[PDB]
């Protein structure tokens, strides 16, 4: 099958530097327009740059004098050099044939992920979201402050899951992300039922099970 | 160039027909525009080239047409796996311009939300912070205001927000709100307000507690 | 004793495509650059390595036209030291250009509605061309591991795209008409004089 394979992302600190490949099968990197688009947290497609056939190169404005777009022939592989690297940055990185007029960009490798922060890796700490006092209650737990993404929240175990709902992170000014994780139930059930969030960030091998009653 | 995409979401449903317009600034060649579908965390999917030609192994449904500065996109019975954000490109410059992206998102009937507010825990508080958070549960449709108050001063620049995608049982959405205080700024204030505000409800509804 | 016949390069009917661009080798007359410059309806008119009146003062072994049309945008790439599609692989200055880039707007003359669709660019091509090279062919473009053999489809295109003009297009899509005046001095007689 036609496809282009990225590989290279990942954490850097600010001002560091980072190389992305993205190695081409079904396609000849050296005889195509080849561009790099990345698209960061929430956002739109972003082009970042271009190597023509006969070599030319172009770049975004915000990518220009910090990133080197290259290719091997004889290994089929399309490079980016990215150096200076800023917050900005953090992405989702993809390579992709340009046809322009001829066609659209009509292959894109899977994507890349490059996060570019000065944090630590660091668990969350994990905090109840407390029934109310006074048909439905809710509950939950805040999952805050932990390094990097991802985290996994699950419900007495994975014997609950109606009515959860485990939110989008947010990235704080601190630079730790930050989440919620709710679920909706019964009211007559607080009295009788247990109710513990798991919440597992395996980048710092943390595992912490919360368990969330009336207060 | 600009490219001005609308509507910037739109509801549907199945077998339906969609028109998604792209309004280029100038009057650009029709061989230009291309348009692509993009589903959550994946990459995006070449529909359309030269603003009409079908992508090879692209469904009929897909239709492209326009010209000059008025291009459109047509789903004309829209199938489930077409939920999606669709976007409009401009190609053949570099840079090239993209739209903004419209989300063709499933339609049903205006459901309220049901609003609750948590304080801080005791756990939390001791280390110096306070968050408070407000959950807006199974609305619809996405559009949904929060307003934080504190002994009813509206509060700006201290709450982050987040939203579930569409529920795949009943197509609502879902919405987490924090406000983040420090623990003395959080002691200085006795009331705390989340005030919503929603087509499903009459009247936006408020959820407080007193600290304490 | 003769005057040189830059008005059939300037003023002729039909422009050539710039990847088949037009070349009028011009020997043995005075040219008057002034007038050139005086007629003052150019958009753009930019020597580089001589000044239109100092050169109404001089004298060189032979003097090239080179007539074409691109699109607006693309004006400043006929430029030396530039790249893009028509510097690379349409129409290529060298980097020690001694001569004149003049253009103007000929969407009066060179778009009509549906679409004009003589004017054409090559969008493929596997190398950039040398300087005052011209590549005419139009064998199908391989862009993949698999031969084409002269019928196209998957990574197998026909080189060159037409402009298309339409006079409703943005300015720097419409037709631009572009001469390039290059000074050729040889150790020969010289024959072009002011």
């Amino acid at each position: 099958e036609v496809q282009l394979v990225e590989s290279g992302g990942g954490l850097i600190q600010p001002g560091g530097s980072l190389r992305l490949s993205c190695a081409a099968s079904g396609i000849t990197v050296g005889w195509n327009y080849m561009s790099w688009v990345r698209q960061a947290p929430g956002k739109g497609l972003e082009w970042v740059s271009v190597i023509y056939p006969g070599g030319s190169t172009d770049y975004a404005d915000s990518v220009k004098g910090r990133f080197t777009i290259s290719r091997d022939k004889s290994k089929n592989t399309l490079y980016l050099q990215m150096n200076s690297l800023r917050a900005e940055d953090t992405a989702v990185y993809y390579c992709a044939r340009d046809l322009g007029e001829a066609g659209g960009m009509d292959v894109w490798g899977q994507g890349t992920t490059v996060t570019v922060s000065s944090a630590s890796t660091k668990g969350p700490s994990v905090f109840p979201l407390a029934p109310s006092s006074k048909g439905t209650a809710a509950l939950g737990c805040l999952v805050k402050d932990y390094f990097p993404e991802p985290v996994t929240v699950s419900w007495n175990s994975g014997a609950l899951t109606s009515g959860v709902h485990t939110f989008p992170a947010v990235l704080q000014s601190s630079g730790l992300y930050s989440l919620s994780s709710v679920v909706t139930v019964p009211s007559s059930s607080l009295g009788t039922q247990t109710y513990i969030c798991n919440v597992n960030h395996k980048p710092s091998n943390t595992k912490v099970d919360k368990k969330v009653e009336p207060k | 160039i600009q490219l001005t995409q609308s509507p910037s979401s739109l509801s549907a449903s199945v077998g339906d027909r969609v028109t998604i317009t792209c309004r280029a600034s100038q009057g650009i060649p029709s061989s230009y525009l291309a348009w692509y579908q993009q589903k959550p965390g994946k990459a995006p999917k070449l529909l359309i080239y030269a603003a009409s030609t079908l992508q090879s192994g692209v469904p009929s449904r897909f239709s492209g047409s326009g010209s000059g500065t008025d291009f459109t996109l047509t789903i004309s019975s829209l199938q489930p796996e077409d939920f999606a954000t669709y976007y409009c490109q401009q190609l053949n410059s570099y840079p090239p311009a993209f739209g903004g992206g419209t989300k063709v998102e499933i339609k049903r009937t205006v459901a309220a939300p049901s609003v609750f507010i948590f304080p801080p825990s005791d756990e939390q508080l001791k280390s110096g912070t306070a968050s408070v958070v407000c959950l807006l549960n199974n609305f619809y449709p996405r559009e949904a205001k929060v307003q934080w108050k504190v002994d009813n001063a509206l509060q700006s620049g201290n709450s982050q927000e987040s939203v579930t995608e569409q529920d795949s049982k009943d197509s609502t959405y879902s919405l987490s709100s924090t406000l983040t205080l420090s623990k003395a700024d959080y002691e200085k204030h006795k009331v705390y307000a989340c005030e919503v505000t929603h087509q499903g409800l009459s009247s936006p509804v408020t959820k407080s507690f007193n600290r304490g | 004793t003769n005057l040189c016949p830059f008005g059939e390069v300037f003023n002729a009917t039909r422009f050539a495509s710039v990847y088949a661009w037009n070349r009028k080798r011009i020997s043995n007359c005075v040219a008057d650059y002034s007038v050139l410059y005086n007629s003052a309806s150019f958009s753009t008119f930019k020597c580089y390595g001589v000044s239109p009146t100092k050169l109404n003062d001089l004298c060189f072994t032979n003097v090239y036209a080179d007539s074409f049309v691109i699109r607006g945008d693309e004006v400043r790439q006929i430029a030396p030291g530039q790249t893009g599609n028509i510097a690379d692989y349409n129409y290529k200055l060298p980097d020690d250009f001694t001569g004149c880039v003049i253009a103007w707007n000929s969407n009066n003359l060179d778009s009509k509605v549906g679409g004009n669709y003589n004017y054409l660019y090559r969008l493929f091509r596997k190398s950039n061309l040398k300087p005052f090279e011209r590549d005419i062919s139009t064998e199908i473009y391989q862009a993949g591991s698999t031969p084409c053999n002269g019928v196209k489809g998957f990574n197998c295109y026909f080189p060159l795209q037409s402009y298309g003009f339409q006079p409703t297009y943005g300015v720097g899509y419409q037709p631009y008409r572009v001469v390039v005046l290059s000074f050729e001095l040889l150790h020969a007689p010289a024959t072009v004089c002011g």
